[PDB]
């Protein structure tokens, strides 16, 4: 029973690329916050 | 800019005043290489 297969390497191709983006965790503050409220809670989301 | 006090507050309205009273007589000590011309006027003036 026959394979090609092609149907992989483009699985394979779009996989390598959203590891390559960036999506994780970042936070801003919102209007009027103060800046030094996004280490927080992205420090003790790097702690675990 | 103005204080936005994100962490600090205390250093940011003293040393806020105190800058713009180095600003002052600065500019005017600024001209003191042309002031070498000026003295020339003066210099002039006092040796007749």
């Amino acid at each position: 029973r026959g394979q090609f297969d092609v149907v992989r390497p483009v699985v394979r191709k779009l996989v390598s690329e959203m590891r390559q983006n960036p999506i994780d965790v970042l936070y801003r503050p919102k209007d009027g916050a103060r800046p030094d409220a996004a280490d927080v809670l992205m420090g003790m989301y790097r702690t675990d | 800019k103005k204080p936005e006090t994100p962490e600090e507050q205390q250093w940011l309205v003293e040393a806020q005043q105190a800058k713009q009273g180095q600003q002052d007589p600065a500019m005017v000590q600024a001209q003191g290489v042309l002031l070498q011309g000026q003295a020339e006027l003066a210099k002039a003036q006092n040796q007749t």
